[PDB]
């Protein structure tokens, strides 16, 4: 594992292409994430 | 020291989560390579992750970075897809869960779009697929993600394509 950038504690991935693509996130620390929520589901196939 | 508790579909709790999950699905440039093609969820199940001691080394650290950052952890909501979700609930995140070749470093990846974690739930770019049938783009085995809290403090901003 890296670390983040000095001065920094995360990154933030932003797409300047794509317009429709939300933010990516990373941190470099395990304990800045909690997982709450586990989502148990399937993809469903378009009509 | 992990327990998980469902929730009730008719718990608001349950449809804010199930709405974070629908509603941040996109397209994505492979055309459904990693993840499969999908405009929606069928959602099966969703439960509530405690941990004491999982939590209080999060709120320790959280409290750290807002003392670094004018009182201000920077905490989101963001979704994470990973062959080692039962790992991560029971033992925390670690090194070990680290995107080694990632973009922006080895670090632990964390997207806005549900669609995106998706692709990551068999391994990068998919793998091969749901370990049943070898197929990405299974409609039939059950996928598991996890919507996590998540402390960025001052983040780094990288534009990038
Ligand atoms: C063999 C397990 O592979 C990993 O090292 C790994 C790599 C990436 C991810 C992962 C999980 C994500 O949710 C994610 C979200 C946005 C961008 C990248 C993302 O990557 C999970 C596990
Ligand atoms: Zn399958």
């Amino acid at each position: 594992m890296a670390h983040s950038p000095p001065g920094h504690h995360s990154v933030t991935g932003r797409p300047s292409v794509n317009g429709l693509a939300l933010a990516e996130y990373v941190i470099y620390r395990g304990e800045q994430a909690y997982p709450e929520y586990l989502i148990t589901y399937q993809i469903m196939r378009p009509e | 020291g992990t327990i998980l508790i469902d929730l009730s579909p008719d718990d608001k709790e349950f449809q804010s989560v199930e709405e974070e999950m629908q509603s941040t699905v996109r397209e994505h440039r492979d055309g459904g390579h990693a993840g499969g093609i999908f405009n929606r969820y069928n959602i099966l199940k969703i439960q509530k992750v405690c941990n004491k001691k999982l939590w209080e080394r999060y709120t320790h650290r959280r409290k750290e970075v807002s003392e670094e950052n004018h009182n201000h952890a920077n905490e989101r909501m963001l979704f994470h897809g990973s062959p080692f979700v039962n790992a991560i609930i029971h033992k925390g995140f670690d090194e070990r869960h680290a995107y080694i070749g990632g973009m922006f470093g080895a670090g632990i990846y964390f997207a806005e779009n549900s669609s995106k974690s998706n692709q990551y739930v068999y391994g990068i770019g998919g793998g091969t697929g749901c370990p049943v049938h070898k197929d990405r783009s299974c409609y039939i085995c059950h996928r598991q993600l996890l919507f996590c809290r998540v402390t960025l403090g001052k983040s780094f901003l990288q534009f990038s394509a």
